[PDB]
């Protein structure tokens, strides 16, 4: 309940500042202040052209490594378990699987950039 | 439908009860037919690779015959074991439940009525 | 209308799901699903699942930050639609909201709807326990026995993630 | 010397045919030994000797 | 059963009707697929947390995990289309008809 | 006299995209035999 | 493709199938299915062609929908039953969702709208791997949950599958679409008998796998993906025409060939339940399948089509390709009738 | 749809006319909606109006098929006074075949449809009389 009150108070303080920043001062707009900024010249086309982005595999493997983190994250409570040998062996195994994925990325030219 | 019999002890090709059955003889006609199948397979290898059909690679033909005979003998052992299991479960259930399967008194032809239809 | 907090969070869940199920654009669909995942995480926290709710939060944030990067990379049109720039998007959004309010009115009135199975109108708090689990949380030992009891599951999960890495490397090679 | 080159199958690979002959002999010997084990275990298991 | 169960399963079939009726974009369908999995995860976690099944608590997150292990694959199945076609419209994906 | 053999008309009868050419499958070309089928201008401006 | 990476991929898909085979848990079943998906996906993209990408996208989307339906069925079964054992299900709606999931995974009609394009867009070895190895795990799952399977649903799906497969195979010139629709027809023939005697389903699955692998091996050996090239195979080798004739006669359903062995005994396990008109209708659609098979045999073997002058060069080089166990699978696909009772090993 | 067929078979044949005719019309309407939904699913209509025109066309054709079939069975069984005779259903099948030929504007299709669903209606009638099962439950 207190988390909800803190969230509502933070959102109220955030959205009150922009309302103060907007409806208090005097507005005066023409069809040049609203123009897109291209260092003083007209934009060449639009910004909705598809970027030839080069780290698509790095983003996907960030996702995969985050799921590796999700597997490795409940490890502290496993420190209270009885069967310690299986715990240690398989935590080492999962960290080794992460390292194997990273090493295969390193050898097969994945951490570099396209073009 | 025999899965219950293969429920307690799984992945057994020939269980302990299969050793108490008479094994198939080497002169069984099914084993001879499977050996003929292996010989035909060897002939097909001699044919499709552009070799002489009846003389080339006698080692390949002998290997094919031996492998076919081996797997056929083991499959026939499993087959007759399963059929013996089927008949034994049959007779066990027919000893076990006589109320649901009664006896029949086979009547003679001197009193059972039949209708005769003339052909003309 | 206080102890229906799980009901209210579920209604916001269905509202966000109807909102992003119109498929207007990947960024706005991601926004709608993220609102839905936020109130679903709120549901799981309100049912005592701190770890599971925070995990689904973090996983979804990472995954559709990647989705945001992909739709700003390749899958972009010149004029993306927000919700009203196209007709069928707004039509199916209003349609889904109307059916959502339809079974809302059906469940707050007779307290028993029949959609496939039967459903009641009381909050789920009635089924929650009256007993105390001592000095510990049970889900914590679930994810702790994940490493001790869970041998085959962790092995196949790690192997599947490694195979996912090698597959994703192999697919986008070109030659 | 008929063919201009040396074909890979123009010479008898003695190791391959020796392995094939040994495998066939092993399979046959195992088959007769298994048949003998089965038949005397059958006569033992029912006493029909 | 209950009420939140009804809401979650209705969200699942709403996202299913969203996926099963396309709107000319692959990644939007991928988002609907991940929404269906969100409903599945939420339903499974709530079912476990109601029934006090502690040892099955691995199954939701692992389910979640495996979904990402295919979802990125769907993303990996997008740019290849973008490496052949200019865009990723499904009505352009009709080459396999002869 | 001898046995009839297929000519080019029979073989090109079997050569269509579909077995029975309907009103729709008229533009369906056969698949290939070998199974094989804007950089961003940026202005570093003065400001 | 790297040979070590390809070997790892093959070990992954066989490991996923084995995991589905051996697990007594629904989550492990779904994990094996996901591994099967994720390992078969790059098999189709070995050549890096747009057709392969289209086929992979269609396959991935359909199998993802099937996987999510399977998960919803599993969760419904859990919530109404409280456990995870792979046995009979405790809800009709969970049975519905799992049956739709398995029908989508198998390609059974009316969910047959993905099999022909997927088979066409991929090479012959990938098509072999698909149409053989993807028909084992869903058959095992249907073998496990056959107490809870609704009779009307599976019988309607079976008869729709056979009719739709025959009518599809009547009007295709490409070899791979012919294979896909024949696979749908065999799927319907195989799944019609599931509720009466699943040993008949396993026997028909084994025979269909043997015959389909034999035919795909012959197509790989001749390197032919079109009907006209298949007709042109007569000049290269007569033995290839003899084997394609006898094999495509075997899959038609003619005695004394092996393809008459399963289907006939399907009737032997359906007249015992006093179902008479259904095997007759399925035999009529099997005659339709035999009709398009007969047209294909007329194309390839019984009439020698005109050839070109280039093939003389091919007369100076023997076939150096590796035919994996071709005579054994051809013999098993042709002359397995006198060993009919061997199906008792499948009990 | 499990209740439409049973309600069709819940009334004795050749006794009352309009209820049987409307039951057969409803079965035909359900079949027409199913086939028109599939037709607009696999085949894209060029417009919404043309799609609903196709849906109405298939609905009207199948409803006329069912209505005329049920009607002709009713007056045939009433005139011959034979409820347990499949010849009435054969006559109704030819009536439906003539209806299909009229709505599709063909004659050979009409005669083939006469023969085909007349035989189908007869098979339905002796299936009801002799108790045949399309989907037999497992016994052995
Ligand atoms: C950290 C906290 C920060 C809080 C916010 C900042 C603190 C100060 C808040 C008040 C600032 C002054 C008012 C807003 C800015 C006005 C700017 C300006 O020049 O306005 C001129 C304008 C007058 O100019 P105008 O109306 O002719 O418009 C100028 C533009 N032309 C001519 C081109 C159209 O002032 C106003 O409109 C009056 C605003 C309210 C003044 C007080 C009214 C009584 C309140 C009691």
């Amino acid at each position: 309940m207190n988390l909800m009150i803190t969230l509502l108070t933070n959102f109220t303080l955030a959205t009150l500042l922009v309302t103060i920043a907007f409806w208090l001062p005097q507005l005066n707009v023409y069809s040049e202040k609203t123009s897109p900024y291209e260092c003083g010249f007209d934009p060449m086309g639009s910004a909705r052209l598809p970027f030839s982005m080069k780290f698509f595999l790095v983003a996907i493997t960030f996702l995969l490594f985050d799921l590796e983190i999700a597997l490795l994250l409940p490890l502290p409570w496993a420190s209270q378990t009885t069967n310690l040998n299986t715990m240690l062996t398989m935590a080492l195994l999962l960290i080794f699987l992460l390292a194997v994925s990273l090493a295969y990325e390193w050898t097969q030219k994945g951490l570099e950039w396209t073009e | 439908m025999m899965t219950g019999r293969q429920a307690r002890a799984p992945l057994q090709f020939l269980p302990d009860e299969a050793r108490s059955l008479p094994p198939p003889k080497l002169t069984d006609p099914r084993l001879a037919y499977i050996g003929f199948l292996g010989y035909c397979s060897g002939l097909i290898d001699n044919a499709i690779r552009r070799r002489p059909v009846l003389s080339a690679g006698l080692h390949r033909q002998f290997l094919y015959i031996t492998s076919f005979v081996f797997v056929g003998y083991y499959l026939l052992k499993r087959q007759d074991y399963m059929y013996a299991v089927r008949d034994h479960d049959m007779f066990s259930y027919i000893k076990s439940h006589p109320e649901d399967f009664p006896e029949k008194d086979k009547k003679t032809y001197r009193e059972v009525f039949e209708e005769f239809h003339p052909v003309r | 209308m206080m102890t229906y907090i799980v009901f209210i969070l579920s209604i916001i869940f269905v509202m966000g799901f109807v909102g992003f199920s119109s498929k207007p654009s990947p960024i706005y669909g991601g926004l709608g699903l993220i609102v839905s995942g936020g109130v679903g995480c709120g549901i799981v926290l309100n049912f005592g699942g701190s770890f599971l709710g925070l995990m689904v939060f973090l996983i979804y944030l990472g995954g559709m930050m990647v989705v945001f990067g992909y739709t700003t990379a390749m899958a972009t049109e010149q004029y993306p639609e927000v919700w009203v720039s196209n007709k069928v998007v707004l039509g199916t959004f209003i349609t889904g909201l109307l059916m959502e309010f339809l079974m809302v009115y059906y469940v707050l009135k007779d307290k028993e709807v029949e959609i496939v199975f039967k459903f009641n109108g009381m909050g789920d708090w009635v089924i929650y326990d009256t007993g105390d689990s001592g000095f510990f949380s049970e889900e914590a030992m679930g994810i702790a026995a994940l490493y001790s009891y869970g041998t085959w599951l962790v092995i196949v999960t790690g192997w599947s993630l490694l195979i996912g890495v090698v597959v994703i490397m192999e697919i986008t090679r070109g030659n | 010397k008929f063919y201009i080159q040396e074909p890979p199958h123009g010479s008898p690979n003695w190791l391959k045919v020796g392995l094939t002959l040994g495998t066939s002999a092993f399979l046959w010997i195992y088959l007769i030994k298994q048949h003998n084990e089965d038949v005397l275990e059958y006569k033992r298991r029912n006493g029909l000797e | 059963m209950s009420l939140v169960y009804m809401n979650i399963m209705m969200a699942f079939t709403v996202s299913l009707t969203g996926l099963l009726m396309y709107r000319s974009h692959l990644m939007s369908s991928l988002l609907c697929l991940e929404g269906m999995m969100l409903s599945l995860f939420i339903l499974a976690t709530l079912m476990i947390l109601n029934s006090h099944f502690t040892l099955a608590s691995m199954m939701p997150i692992i389910l979640l995990v495996f979904a990402a292990c295919e979802a990125a694959l769907g993303l990996s199945l997008l740019v290849m289309v973008s490496n052949t076609y200019g865009t990723d419209y499904v009505q352009n994906l009709n080459l396999l008809q002869c | 006299a001898r046995q009839w053999q297929p000519d080019v008309e029979w073989a090109e009868q079997y050569g269509g995209a579909v077995m029975y050419p309907t009103k729709e499958t008229a533009h369906w070309k056969p698949p290939p035999w070998n199974d094989v089928d804007s950089n961003l201008t940026l202005n570093f401006g003065p400001q | 493709m790297n040979p070590i990476i390809l070997i790892i991929i093959l070990m992954t898909v066989m490991l996923g199938t084995i995991i589905v085979m051996i697990s007594t848990h629904w989550l492990l079943i779904w994990i094996g299915f996901e591994m099967n998906m994720l390992a078969i996906i790059p098999i189709m993209m070995k050549k890096h062609n747009p057709r392969a990408t289209e086929a992979s996208t269609k396959y991935f989307l359909t199998q993802s929908t099937a996987s999510m339906l399977l998960m919803m069925a599993i969760i419904i079964n859990l919530m109404f039953s409280g456990q995870w054992t792979v046995m009979k299900l405790f809800n009709p709606m969970a049975s519905m969702l799992m049956t739709m999931a398995l029908a989508m995974k198998l390609g059974m009609a009316p969910f047959h709208f993905w099999v022909p394009e997927v088979t066409q867009g991929i090479p012959l070895s990938s098509g072999l791997i698909l149409l053989t190895w993807q028909k084992l795990a869903p058959m095992s799952v249907l073998y496990q949950i056959l107490p809870s399977i609704n009779l009307d649903l599976i019988l309607t799906l079976s008869i729709l599958s056979i009719t739709i497969g025959g009518w599809g195979g009547l009007n295709q010139t490409q070899l791979r679409k012919i294979m896909a629709y024949s696979s749908i027809a065999h799927m319907g023939w195989m799944t019609a008998v599931l509720l009466y005697n699943p040993t008949m389903t396993l026997l028909n699955l084994i025979i269909y796998i043997i015959m389909t692998s034999t035919m795909f091996t012959l197509f790989m050996a001749n390197s032919t993906t079109t009907t006209l090239s298949l007709s042109h195979t007569w000049n290269k080798a007569p033995i290839m025409t003899i084997l394609v004739l006898i094999t495509l006669l075997s899959m038609g359903g003619l005695p004394p060939l092996s393809g008459f062995m399963p289907k006939w005994m399907i009737i032997q396990e359906m007249t015992k339940n006093d179902s008479i008109i259904l095997p007759t209708l399925m035999a009529i659609t099997a005659l339709l399948n035999l009709y398009f098979y007969m047209r294909l045999t007329y194309s390839t073997a019984l009439t020698m089509f005109p050839s070109t002058n280039n093939m003389k060069m091919k007369w100076q080089f023997p076939t150096t390709k590796r035919m994996t166990l071709l005579p054994t699978m051809t013999v098993l696909s042709t002359m397995l009738l006198p060993l009919t009772p061997i199906l008792s090993i499948l009990e | 749809a499990k209740t439409l067929l049973h309600q069709y078979w819940d009334i004795p044949e050749g006794t009352e006319c309009h209820r049987k005719t409307y039951a057969a019309t409803s079965i035909g309407g359900a079949s027409g909606l199913v086939v028109s939904a599939y037709s607009v699913a696999l085949k894209t209509p060029t417009s919404f109006l043309e799609g609903v025109a196709r849906t109405g066309r298939y609905t009207f054709t199948a409803a006329a098929i069912g209505a005329i079939f049920g009607l002709t069975s009713c007056i045939s069984a009433q005139v011959r006074e034979k409820p347990d005779d499949p010849l009435n259903y054969l006559i109704g099948g030819c009536a439906g075949g003539l209806t299909l030929g009229a709505r599709t504007r063909s004659y050979g299709i009409g005669a083939a449809a006469c023969a085909y669903m007349g035989l189908t209606a007869a098979l339905v009638k002796m299936g009801q009389l002799e108790g045949w099962k399309v989907f037999a439950e497992p016994k052995v």
